[PDB]
């Protein structure tokens, strides 16, 4: 699936 | 920012670095911004206000350092720079400080998810944490008012939200705050955003989420007792954003 979608705002990885 | 600890952007990896071209060779620092969404940074608009040339500014995404490479930071071009309209300067405020940057790669395409880029959270409309909230700021700017270099490591701070009467109390700032701004101090007046910190993220955790509360804009002198720092009211400006991005 697209990699955008891994973008959770506000998370620290 | 005055005081604070160094930092690595993987503690805020919604910080966005945006420099100046001058084709005389040098590339120069000029104010922070935070990423939105994939395509899209804010920043401040008095940090282009002088010099709207798109074309002559760069953005870095997942940089820790400021004039040396971070490993795993993407570079991008303005593709469109977009101003307030009523923005406006008096003897110290910037009012409607805002502005939107959309950014492009050389290979066109926009931010990817990373452990050093990660897009902020923004607020839903009208809401903010209340006072005394510690939130936290982060940049290149000054770490002493009389410095004329920014430091090369990123540095974080955190101050806690006060009120607007007491950030209008005629010993502050009086009327120069409105209810589009906030005040955000250290208790002990020791640190604090400072020239060069312009345009970066004041973070709050508002609803169980980490979110762009207030993007740094004015403050008379740095960390000085009774002139907290003010920032861009985010939570006020949410239409002007969706209309635009
Ligand atoms: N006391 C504060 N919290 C403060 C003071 C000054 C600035 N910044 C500036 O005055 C400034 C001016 C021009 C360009 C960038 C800046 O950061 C930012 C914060």
């Amino acid at each position: 699936p697209p990699e955008e979608l891994k973008f959770q705002c506000g998370q620290k990885t | 920012i005055i005081g604070g600890e160094f930092t690595t952007i993987e503690n805020q990896p919604w910080f966005a670095a945006i420099y100046r071209r001058h084709r005389g060779g040098s590339v120069t620092y000029v104010c922070g911004g935070s990423l939105m969404s994939p395509c899209w940074v804010i920043s401040a608009t008095h940090c282009f206000i002088d010099y709207p040339k798109k074309e002559d500014y760069i953005v870095y995404l997942g940089r820790s350092r400021l004039n040396s490479n971070t490993q795993g930071e993407m570079k991008f071009e303005v593709e469109n720079l977009i101003l307030h309209k009523d923005y406006s300067a008096d003897t110290l405020a910037h009012h409607n400080d805002i502005a939107l940057l959309k950014i492009r790669s050389k290979e066109g395409r926009c931010a990817q998810p990373s452990r050093t880029i990660q897009t902020i959270c923004l607020p839903s409309m009208y809401n903010d944490p209340q006072f005394g909230t510690s939130c936290e700021i982060t940049g290149f700017g000054k770490e002493a008012s009389t410095d004329y270099l920014y430091p090369e490591q990123l540095k974080m701070t955190v101050v806690k939200l006060i009120s607007h009467r007491e950030c209008q109390q005629p010993h502050y700032y009086g009327s120069e705050v409105t209810t589009k701004m906030l005040c955000a101090a250290d208790p002990q007046w020791k640190t604090d955003s400072c020239q060069g910190d312009s345009g970066g993220p004041l973070v709050c955790s508002l609803q169980g989420r980490m979110t762009l509360t207030g993007i740094v804009s004015w403050g008379r002198g740095c960390a000085l007792k009774d002139k907290p720092g003010v920032y861009t009211r985010v939570s006020h400006f949410l239409p002007w954003i969706r209309s635009h991005t």
